[PDB]
DNA sequence: CCTGCATCCGTGAGTCGAG
DNA sequence: TATAATGGGAGCTGTCACGGATGCAGG
């Protein structure tokens, strides 16, 4: 204030007191610290794979067995990402894919009622929570609210991709049946692989008593 | 039984990398490390030392 | 012959089955003491022995 | 061309968007009265295709 | 570990307001909005724009995002341009900037302070088709609406005015999102009314009512058909993964045929139909061929007309073998 | 999926990555000359909620006065840890004390 | 028609597998010997 | 046991409707919702193993 | 009976709770038109 | 601190038929 | 759209045996 006469001694945030006619700077820093997939993705983009490969290579020469082991385990992932041409930040999702409606059908059965896949409900959760997150962002919601919302979003993506993987599995109202995620569809004894690929039900077949 | 055991014996673990880009303790197929070694020998390079 | 508005959905005897029809039951909406599940106009049962 | 290989790899967000025929916006399925796919819904024909 | 316990912990971090603090924050908010209107009268910018710039500066550099309401994209560059056009105003005018800033800060503090109320309200709405946390979030939206719409002049404690909006938003959410097939809110009201009515009638009658009795207790305009159709529209779909049997073996969706894709016999039906029609058309003269096939649309997909009609009547009565295709 | 791929690349334990992704603790991309507990903030450091709140927003505390009791110290006066703000109240931290809602003018 | 049965083509369940793997954000590509993409959707899924 | 479950749920409903509404005009008819009990028993006799 | 603690007003009533399925003479039930049987379940007797 | 053993967590657990 | 209301609620209990990672006390 005062045309540049009075300035600040320390880093901090400004509270202008009009009553006491004083500019009070609370001691604080501009420090950039985040939470969740934003922070993690940022950390992923910054990664220089060649550099880390070099560091891990230097670590590979240490007389300790465990250190060489862990350095190897890391270097395998690093070199995997290197050779594959895959950016590590792709492990974090911006655009979530949406499966074609016929692989998650809403279809009227014989009785005139409707039958629908659980993927539709999971997608519904995800979409609703994403919309609410966007609206809360545009309306200038506080910290804690946006935090909880982002957490819920992450758990909705979790529920969609693999359900019951982390925490208690998402279920339908008044039901203990865990919903079927994409992971549940692919793997397992009832999974797409074993059930619909390695074996099939076939036409031109029959059976009877011998 | 010999077929199955043969499938069990398929893998090796690198004891020393030699002149390769391979790492110590890395596990790869015996065939692959043998072709790699035969290529390095033809290149005059020090081969990879591996444990069954 | 002009195109007809409806199509033949009729209940037919399944393969390898059959017999003599012993009984029939017909429940209709608007009949005394008869109420079906919502939307259902009528329900027919056929007992074949 | 006969398929001689199958490759699996991570999908970039740009790739995921290059797959999509549109963004699903509303968390809606079908109209209650018409039983037709709702616009910008999970079943919307303007995205996935004609019924 | 548990998301709800974590949220309840993060909620217990903000201490509850004393009456003086509540009044103070509300006052600062209201005067802040007034100050924004004032700055709009001074600078000549959009009240929404100025508000979002003030908010941008209060929240931090972390949050700057394009607002659907604004006429321009809000980047930090633009918020700095506008901030520089606000700061360069005369002193007595520049006062309102500070007023608005502390207004926004007070708003944030006020919303964060009352978050427990949303929990205690949403705990009554459990099991209605929405998760606890979702109810909590929509209730939070209600709380924000309350903060923006609150008037401290009326000397009413903030919880009173906020509770209404919280219930409003929670209920709006329960009505909107709780059904896979979306039914408009008023129709949901109708359905719920019908259900309550049926429960009453069945409570007094010692048995489940008919459609006519429901139509009676429903009043004018209501008959059996409408009750039946309304109950019909209120039916929720069932999951294809609904377990069939005691074990994990098969799903309900494995018993449902696909009525869309033609079975091989249907493709063969079209094939044999086009074939038989093509081969039995030998009667056709060329002009009548192109014109009658344009009549029936056998070419581009959409007096001699009469002679071709008559000739087709002639060849129908001939072979008597095409009946099969006619179902 | 153990061992975590993301966790392996960025060198974080399952517990830590869990804490960050699910919004328990923060993590620092740009310290910006921050200092906590006498040691400056290193990048890739996990901060609790309280720690980040203190670094970003500063430290402060409010002390309630029993009704009808004047304080021992005035408005805008500097305060040292241990210095009592009232006959019944002692301050935990340093910094400036301020008057919240004076009952008597 | 009394003729011999035609050469079989790609089973639908593998297509279902590919699309379900895509919804998991994993790209599964069918390739030729020259490492070029082969389209099993016949241009139906490509814009 | 299922009767007991539905009964406890009914009780939860009773308390929930007790806290709200007019504290003056209320009757056991307006307090008691039998739906959870009916649903418990019906679920038992229909869908139990 | 609804009993007010403060007021003391006691409002007594008989409310209809729905129906309980009845067991037939032979020991079975009729649920939705179909004859059913509830199978007795052995388990560990509670205690210490 | 580097090695070794104790402990936790996730992953599996036959086929077809009928319901 | 205004009395005031300010931290949830159910839990699922009698398998068994493995690989891998993670951690702690001990040499
Ligand atoms: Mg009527």
């Amino acid at each position: 204030a005062d045309g540049g006469k009075v300035k600040s001694d320390v880093y901090g945030r400004v509270e202008v007191d009009l009553v006491r006619n004083v500019v009070r700077v609370v001691e604080s820093y501009d420090i950039d610290a985040r939470m969740g997939a934003e922070a993690i993705q940022q950390l992923l983009k910054e990664l220089d794979l060649e550099a880390l490969e070099k560091e891990l290579l230097e670590e590979m020469k240490h007389p300790s067995r465990a250190r060489r082991a862990k350095a190897r385990k890391r270097l395998e992932v690093v070199r995997a990402f290197l050779d594959s041409g895959n950016r590590p930040e792709w492990m974090i999702l911006e655009a979530v894919p949406v499966l074609p409606p016929d692989l998650r059908p809403m279809v009227q059965v014989d009785g005139g009622r409707f039958a629908t896949s659980d993927l539709n409900d999971l997608y519904r959760r995800l979409i609703n929570r994403n919309n609410r997150l966007k609206k809360l962002l545009a309306q200038g919601a506080p910290e804690i609210i946006i935090r909880n919302e982002k957490r819920m979003l992450q758990e909705a993506v979790d529920a969609l991709l693999d359900n019951g993987r982390r925490g208690a599995p998402v279920t339908n109202p008044g039901s203990d049946r865990p919903l079927r995620s994409l992971t549940d569809i692919l793997s397992g004894k009832q999974g797409r692989f074993r059930q619909n690929l390695l074996g099939k039900r076939v036409d031109y077949s029959g059976r009877s008593v011998i | 039984i010999e077929i199955v055991v043969r499938q069990m014996m398929k893998y090796v673990e690198v004891t020393d990398p030699g002149d390769s880009r391979l790492l110590e303790g890395q596990v790869l197929e015996k065939w692959d490390v043998e072709a790699l070694n035969e290529r390095l020998i033809a290149e005059g390079k020090t081969p990879v030392a591996w444990k069954p | 012959e002009k195109a007809r508005d409806v199509k033949d959905t009729s209940l037919r005897v399944p393969p390898g089955e059959g017999g003599i029809v012993v009984r029939t039951v017909r429940l209709r909406r608007g009949d005394p003491g008869v109420e079906l599940k919502p939307g259902v106009r009528e329900v027919v049962r056929v007992y074949v022995a | 061309k006969e398929v001689r290989k199958v490759r699996i790899a991570l999908a970039s967000p740009e790739k995921i968007r290059s797959w999509s025929y549109g963004e699903v916006e509303k968390p809606e399925t079908i109209n209650y009265r018409t039983l037709k796919p709702e616009r910008d819904g999970l079943f919307d024909e303007r995205i996935f295709g004609p019924i | 570990s548990d998301p709800v316990r974590q949220y309840l912990h993060e909620i217990g971090q903000v201490p509850l307001l004393t009456l003086e603090e509540e009044v103070e924050l509300a006052r600062k908010v209201e005067e802040g909005m007034e100050a924004i209107k004032k700055l709009s009268e001074i600078t000549g910018l959009d009240p929404d724009l100025i508000r979002e710039v003030v908010r941008a500066k209060i929240l931090g550099s972390a949050r700057v995002r394009h607002i659907p309401g604004l006429k321009e994209t809000l980047d930090p560059k633009t918020v700095e341009e506008i901030d520089q056009k606000l700061k360069s105003l005369p002193k007595e005018h520049k006062r309102y900037l500070h007023i608005a800033r502390e207004g926004e800060a007070a708003r944030q503090h006020l919303i964060e302070a009352n978050l427990r109320l949303v929990v205690s309200i949403a705990k009554k709405y459990t099991g209605r088709g929405l998760s606890f946390l979702d109810l909590i979030q929509e209730g939070n939206q209600g709380l924000i609406r309350a903060v923006e719409k609150f008037e401290y002049k009326r000397r009413f404690k903030f919880s009173t005015y906020a509770t209404w909006w919280i219930r409003q938003a929670i209920n709006r959410a329960i009505a909107d999102q709780a059904r896979t097939i979306r039914i408009p809110v008023h129709m949901v009201e109708t359905i719920n009314k019908l259900s309550r009515t049926a429960r009453q009638l069945q409570q007094e009658l010692g048995r489940e009512p008919t459609y006519e009795e429901i139509a009676e207790a429903m009043g004018p305009g209501w008959d059996a058909k409408r009750v039946e159709e309304t109950l019909k529209i209120a039916q929720e779909p069932v999951s294809l993964e609904t377990p069939i049997g005691d074990e994990k073996d098969s799903f309900y969706g494995d018993f449902i045929p696909d009525e869309h894709l033609p079975s091989p016999v249907d493709a063969a039906t079209q094939s044999l139909l086009s074939e038989e029609l093509e081969k039995a058309l030998s009667k056709l003269s060329e002009r009548e061929a192109m014109v009658l096939k344009l009549r029936k649309g056998l070419i581009d997909g959409r007096q001699i007309e009469n002679k071709a009609l008559r000739k087709l009547k002639y060849h129908e009565s001939r072979t008597r073998k095409l009946r099969d295709f006619l179902d | 999926d153990v061992p975590s791929k993301i966790g392996t690349l960025l060198d974080l334990s399952a517990t830590e990555l869990e804490q960050v992704l699910y919004f328990s603790k923060y993590i620092v991309l740009d310290p910006k000359g921050a200092i906590l507990n006498g040691v400056p903030v290193e990048k890739r450091q996990l901060l609790t909620d309280e720690e980040y709140r203190e670094l970003r927003y500063g430290k402060q505390e409010t002390y309630p006065l029993p009704p009808g009791v004047d304080a021992l110290v005035k408005d805008g006066e500097e305060v040292v840890k241990g210095q009592e703000l009232a006959p019944g109240v002692v301050s935990r931290l340093d910094g400036v004390a301020l008057y919240r809602f004076p009952r008597r003018v | 028609k009394g003729e011999d049965v035609p050469e079989p083509s790609v089973p639908e369940s593998f297509r279902v597998l590919v699309k379900e793997l895509q919804a998991l954000a994993l790209d599964v590509q069918t390739l030729d010997e020259k490492d070029n993409p082969v389209d099993i959707f016949e241009g139906l899924a490509s814009k | 046991d299922q009767f007991r479950v539905g009964l406890a749920r009914l009780a939860r409903g009773v308390r929930e409707r007790m806290l709200m509404g007019s504290e003056d005009s209320l009757t056991p008819a307006k307090l008691v919702n039998s739906r959870p009990l009916e649903a418990a028993i019906r679920e038992f006799f229909s869908r139990s193993q | 009976q609804l009993i007010h603690k403060d007021t003391g007003l006691i409002k007594e009533d008989e409310v209809f709770l729905g129906h309980i399925p009845l067991m037939t003479e032979d020991g079975s039930f009729i649920i939705n038109g179909a004859d059913r049987v509830i199978v007795s379940q052995i388990h560990r007797s509670p205690g210490v």
